[PDB]
This record gives C-alpha cells, structure tokens and sequence, in this order.
C-alpha cells in the first residue's frame, strides 16, 4: 500500500505520512479537520509560520468553497505556502542559519 | 453481492427542497467498519456513520454520496455514488 | 544551515534537500534547468508521471515567464502535481499496492 | 545587452521542406558557455551544441528554438521562441 518509491517521489511521500499521520487521528482519515489544523500551525508551525493566531485567513484560503476539510489539491495551496516559506521566508538575506 | 450496501430512506434518489435524506450503508457481507463519507462534488467532514441524516437538504447539499468502507480485504472500497438532489415539488416513488 | 526542524517542517525539508541536489548538479545552484527537468521526468519521475515523453508543455506551464529555472514558486506548480499524484495518480480503483 | 544571441542563418525563420536551418547560439557579451536546446512542441534530443545544424527540415522538425546557456551571472536562461516553420515552396530572404 505504500512501499519504498523512487527518489522523487520518497520526498513527497514524506509530506503525505505526516498527513496520513493527522488525518487518521481524528473522523474522515481521508483529510484534516478545522481542529487539526489549528493545532498544527500554533503546535507544529510556530517555527514554520510567523503567524499561529490569524489561523482563520489560511484556513478559509484552503477551506474555500466551504469544505472546512484540508484534502487534496485544497490543502496543496498551503503545501505550495509551506514548502515556499521554509526556503524564502527571510532567507533573502539570512534565516535558515 | 455488494461490498457496501448503500441503502437510502428516499429509493428515488431525489427530493423535494427542505427534504430528509438518510444515507444507511451496510455490509451484507463483514460486520460495520469505517465508513468514510464521500460525496462526489463538495464532499462534506462527516464523521464516520453509518446511518447520515440529512434533513432539509438545500441546493448545496446535493451531489453523488458515496460510502468508502475500510473493510479487512477491501481497505478504500468505494461504492454505488448515488445523484441525491432535489427536484420539483413531488415524491419519487 | 538547515538545522533540525519541527515535524511539519522536516517533511518539506525533505524536498528541499532533494531538489538542492538537483540545484546544485548544474550552473545557477539555485532553480533547476531543462536538463534536470528531462532528467527527472525521464529517470525519477516514470513512476511518478504517467507520461515522461511530453515535458515542454509542463515546464512552459511552471515558468510563464520563460525562465527555464525551476524555482520557488514556480517549481510549486509541479511540485502541487506531484503531491496530487501519489494520492490521485489512478487509485480511484487501486494503484498503491 | 543581449543575454543570448541566437542567430539562425535563413532570417526568414519559414523554409521550404527540407530546408536547412542553422542555429547558432551565443553570447556577444559573455564567453559561450553550457547552451542547452529547447524547442516548444517537442525538444531535439541533441548535446549542447554552440552551433545546430538542421539540414533537410521535416514537416516534423518544426518549432520555436530557444537557447537555454547557463550564464556565469545569471543562470540557464532561455531565449525568444523562433517559430521555424515550413511553408509553400519558396525562399525567405
């Protein structure tokens, strides 16, 4: 269901076990909830973003058409964020020191 | 036989704006497991259940519900996505 | 340097150390060139895209302001594709045996 | 400053089928470095090469040819997209 992949698609697969991780932690293992969303960005991302209290904006970026569930191509509009903010978030100068 | 059994309260599929559809899915084959809620255009966070009601169904929550039911053998099995939406003022049936 | 991130940072990490190795393979260590585009998609990709022939569609639909360096945000795109991919490639049925 | 000089040698960019075209791509500021070849609509599989040549062009030979040169600068940049295409039997230039 999941055996070791090639080295482009290891690097992926390695978002989609966190993922997988919270998705099954709570109803709906196909997604993420509103709450673990919550808990992931003032938890998980408080390194990650500058942000962990205005969550309401980010989450309603993804939420869009009123899913209120981080599943696919949804929650690749924060992925595309995240995976652009741990490379380009102050670093045009100096941050990931 | 059928792996998951999508049983609804409304056998049309379709109802009148304001109406009630519960959506059974069982398995007449292993005992109850996840069912995951699935609906095809605009899929809603439900928790896993096997009886969803839905009463007052407005024109948002239309669209083609399906129960993906985690079984031992058949893990993300899909079933029958049935066109729940709502029609002019009658009954189907 | 990239010190020891969080959870959610490190399976982003792991994408970022992957695409530095292809960074830093030709000029410019910084955005990836056509050659490791083709050399991706024609070697590290062929499980991942369906199609490994067809590439200057793709690439053209990364950087609509022909750059021909797969950067931030520009690479996003793909990467989106990617993420999508390993989640809906064809598994409406079963592919992740 | 041009970044990337290419220069083909029918200026008309439309030839006649089985025409020559000739590519040259180079740098009249910088040294001639790694030029990779990109062609819209299908790339040529060929080395990076300063100087194409493409003689007896096929109906399947056509497309904008793009100079890809790592610059020292800069990086691999790209070029404007000459649409080298066949028409009716004649000569531009």
């Amino acid at each position: 269901a999941a055996e070791p992949l090639t080295e482009l698609e290891e690097s992926i697969e390695t978002v989609v076990t966190t993922f997988f991780t919270f998705a099954r932690q709570e109803g709906r293992k196909d997604s993420l909830s509103v709450n673990e969303f919550k808990e992931l960005v003032t938890q998980q991302l408080p390194h990650l973003l500058k942000d962990v209290g205005s969550l309401d904006e980010k989450m309603k970026s993804l939420d869009v058409n009123q899913d209120s569930e981080l599943k696919f191509n949804e929650y690749w509009r924060l992925i595309g964020e995240l995976a652009k903010e741990i490379r380009k978030k102050k670093d045009l100068k100096i941050r990931k020191k | 036989l059928e792996e998951v059994q999508l049983v609804v309260e409304p056998e049309g599929g379709a109802v009148a704006p304001g109406g009630t559809v519960t959506l059974t899915c069982e398995v007449p084959a292993q005992p109850s497991p996840q069912i995951h809620w699935m609906k095809d255009g605009v899929p809603l966070p439900l928790p896993p259940s096997p009886v969803l009601i839905l009463p007052e169904i407005g024109p948002q929550d239309q669209g083609t519900y399906s129960c993906v039911a985690t079984h031992s053998s058949h893990g993300p099995q899909e079933s029958r996505a049935v066109s729940i939406s709502i029609i002019e003022p009658g009954e189907e049936g």
